[PDB]
């Protein structure tokens, strides 16, 4: 067949609806804009485990520092051990 | 500055960790000699 | 094996704050690799099988201590492999001289004790508030499994049977662990962390990347679509029940996906009642996805958590249900604020809530709905009670 | 054969467990022990021992070294002044010690457990709960009783269990005093042993105007001091109640009514 003509009262009630939305939507958007989005810019803090100072990593630093050292040591000894192996 | 000093330090750790693979062949090395000289002495 | 001189010596680590609470406060013992305390034996002069029990009785020794995070003579941990830090890959170096068969049984356990490792690093570093009281809990959880389960089973069989059972072979172990399961239920955990981690991961990406029906409604009303780097809230929740749609066709797997998840959301599905029976607000934590401001003089702004959201919001049905949830608790306080209460008995109206118990269930269910429809009518009740007559 | 015979030859340098429990038992004590020559902070253990079993009595040992400094801070805190409810604190300290104390000695009385992993799985709930203690004593040393009751409700919102109880313990023994120089204020009007731990003060400072206190009233009344869980409307109410009574009892001479 051919394709139906839109209904006379549906496009009628639809131009009366969709003026009253217009409106309504320009008089919300007027009045301060209640609608909002945000961003979480906080964060909480519980003393007891919140670290005073973040200053252990220098701390560690030094801790790892102290290994470094180990470690060179260590090398040493094994390069003794295995020269000595060597010549056994 | 603090940051710098932090990446400096993981410099000296990416060194001693260089050293640290020196003293793994080492130590590899160091095994295999071991076992060469377990069997030349049984 | 000639044992070696070195100075061991034990002390307290001085700086714990930089340790999480629930992490280890006492130096490592220092490394086969550098500091080694027995001269170990070659394993070639064992390697045949007259001296193949040897072998093997020294790998399933060495099998029990990897399996509870310590080294030992033959396999030893790795070269990138630091005690004193705690993000360091923890991985082992077994010894080359091995048997075939025995090297993959070998693996297979290093693999379990790694895998050990690594959660237990990870349900230390949870402890920390950051991650969020309810992954917290999952971090207590998984403590308690390898306090019970893992721990538990691996000194009541395998120790037994390495000690005081003859005849028995590393195949024999193998399929007695097999046969406990908690190596897959470990398995399937550290894939759960894993993916965990990649989804932290994905969050750390989008470090710049984070409708009319509010101004429709008289709400002071706002979004906070800020993402976590780590996820929390019902973020983790659905994590889990992803999971459950991962796990479907093993009914262990899903039993034990379910009960840790019911455990862990415990807490959410009681602050989520306390919310919508009273209008409570208590998230220290920020798992919640409902909190205002003043924690305009007398209005305060309310902004949803949508990285602790429980569902999409997305759909108008969604969307509706939750401004539905948000106005019920918006005015339970508002009627506390007004009968200056600090709670509101139940007596005040016809109509009871009870608490949620089981997480899935409410998701699945309509239940869900029940209540909330049920207290939102009873709040509109008291609401147009009180504006009505007082 | 059996395994053991396997390794016999491997380990004949080293320590049998029983020596290891006999001097263990004097380690974990604070007392000296002559297999493990033990110094004040370093336990100082020969390398006899395996690396993994090093590692074992490490964790042992720092169980033990943590009792140490607990008794080292649980001792220098009962020799300075404190607060009543810092005394209730050090108490439960202290009753937290001694029942790991009796533990430990059950554990060596008895000696039931026959793996020491299995014996450190047993242990390992009181370990936690020493290093819980050990952690919170690192700032015992510096903040009030306010801050304390602040991080214990901070932690009975913890997701963990045991710190959860144990805060709550803490939070109840402090709030028992709190409630009690409430009712010293509300029934007699005395400031006494307060220790500046109550949101009303008394304020004697006079720059000539009514030194007397003829119509001063030298009473202060702290809204900062004032806690989260009561309202500042009745806090000014306890406040005008202690007030009018001390207003009665020294201008009205109301001696009987009042009494």
């Amino acid at each position: 067949d051919v394709p139906m003509s839109q209904p006379l009262k549906e496009q009628e009630v639809r131009e009366h609806q969709m003026k009253k939305e217009r409106f309504d939507r320009a008089l919300e958007s007027k009045l301060l804009g209640k609608r909002h989005i945000t961003y979480a810019n906080s964060d909480i803090s519980n003393k007891e485990l919140y670290i005073n100072e973040i200053k252990s990593l220098k701390h560690e630093i030094k801790e790892l520092r102290k290994e470094k050292n180990d470690t060179l040591n260590n090398y040493d000894t094994l390069e003794e051990e295995t020269d000595d192996l060597k010549n056994r | 500055e603090i940051k710098s000093l932090k990446h400096e330090i993981k410099e000296l750790r990416k060194e001693k960790n260089d050293t640290l693979n020196n003293y793994d062949t080492l130590e590899e090395e160091t095994d295999d000699l071991k076992n060469r000289l377990q069997a030349l002495e049984k | 094996m000639e044992i070696k001189e070195v100075d061991d010596r034990a002390e307290l680590l001085r700086y714990t704050n930089n340790i999480p609470l629930l992490g280890k406060l006492v130096n490592h013992q220092p490394l086969w690799s550098t500091n080694p305390k027995l001269k170990s034996f070659s394993l070639e002069k064992i390697s045949a099988p007259d001296q193949r029990r040897v072998q093997e009785a020294l790998v399933v020794k060495d099998l029990l201590n990897v399996l509870i995070g310590l080294e030992g003579t033959y396999i030893r941990y790795f070269n990138d492999y630091e005690p004193s830090d705690p993000e360091t890959p923890i991985e082992f170096k077994i010894a080359k001289k091995m048997d075939p068969s025995f090297k993959t049984f070998s693996r297979r356990i290093v693999r379990y004790g790694k895998q050990y490792m690594i959660l237990t690093r990870a349900y230390e570093k949870w402890s920390d508030t950051s991650f969020g009281m309810v992954l917290q809990r999952f971090a207590y959880e998984i403590r308690r499994f390898l306090e019970d389960v893992y721990l538990k089973t691996l000194v009541e069989r395998l120790e037994r049977d390495f000690n005081k059972v003859p005849n028995f072979s590393i195949r024999e172990l193998e399929q007695i662990i097999n046969e406990t399961e908690v190596n897959k239920q470990m398995e399937l955990l550290y894939n759960i962390y894993e993916e965990i981690f990649r989804e932290i991961e994905e969050r750390r990406t989008n470090q710049s990347s984070q409708n009319e029906s509010s101004l429709h409604l008289r709400l002071m009303v706002a979004f906070d679509t800020t993402v976590y780097p780590v996820p929390k809230g019902g973020a983790i929740l659905k994590i889990f029940q992803q999971k459950i749609l991962e796990n479907l066709g093993d009914r262990s797997s899903v039993m034990f996906l379910k009960k840790l998840l019911n455990n862990i959301s415990q807490d959410y599905c009681t602050m989520l009642y306390e919310w919508l029976t009273q209008g409570i607000l208590n998230d220290p934590y920020q798992e919640f996805m409902t909190y205002d401001d003043l924690e305009r003089a007398w209005d305060t702004q309310y902004f949803i958590r949508k990285d602790v959201l429980l569902r999409d919001c997305d759909s108008e049905e969604d969307k509706n249900l939750l401004f539905k949830m948000l106005r019920t608790g918006i005015l339970l306080k508002v009627v506390r604020a007004s009968l200056q209460i600090p709670t509101i008995p139940s007596n005040s109206s016809d109509i009871t809530i009870q608490e949620i118990n089981d997480f899935a269930d409410l998701m699945e269910g309509s239940n869900l709905e029940l209540y909330v429809d049920k207290c939102y009518s009873r709040a509109n009740e008291i609401f147009l009670k009180l504006f009505f007559q007082g | 054969v059996t395994l053991r015979q396997l390794s016999n030859p491997y380990y004949v340098n080293t320590i049998p467990e029983e020596d290891i429990l006999k001097y263990v038992s004097y380690t974990l004590l604070a007392t000296t022990s002559a297999l493990f020559p033990f110094d004040h902070e370093q336990i100082q253990i020969p390398s006899k021992i395996p690396n993994f079993e090093s590692g074992l009595l490490h964790l042992i040992f720092e169980a033990g070294l943590l009792y140490q400094s607990l008794g080292y801070k649980v001792e220098k805190f009962r020799m300075l002044n404190i607060s009543p409810m810092k005394k209730a604190l050090i108490i439960e300290i202290s009753e937290e010690l001694q029942n790991y104390t009796a533990f430990v000695n059950n554990l060596v009385s008895s000696g039931t457990v026959v793996s020491l992993k299995s014996l450190y799985r047993e242990i390992y709930e009181n370990i936690i709960r020493l290093r819980i203690y050990c952690r919170f004593t690192e700032h015992l040393e510096e903040l009030s009783g306010d801050t304390f009751l602040i991080e214990l409700n901070i932690f009975k919102s913890h997701g963990d269990l045991t710190i959860r109880k144990i805060a709550t313990n803490l939070f109840n023994s402090m709030i028992s005093l709190y409630y009690e120089y409430l009712m010293n204020w509300l029934t007699k009007g005395l400031l006494r042993a307060t220790y500046g731990e109550f949101f009303i003060a008394e304020n004697t400072d006079t720059n000539g105007t009514d030194d007397d206190f003829i119509y001063h009233i030298p009473i202060e009344f702290n809204q900062e001091r004032v806690p989260a869980f009561i309202p500042k409307e009745l806090a000014y109410k306890i406040f005008m109640i202690g007030k009018s009574y001390i207003f009665l009892e020294k201008y009205c001479k109301e001696v009987q009514w009042t009494n």
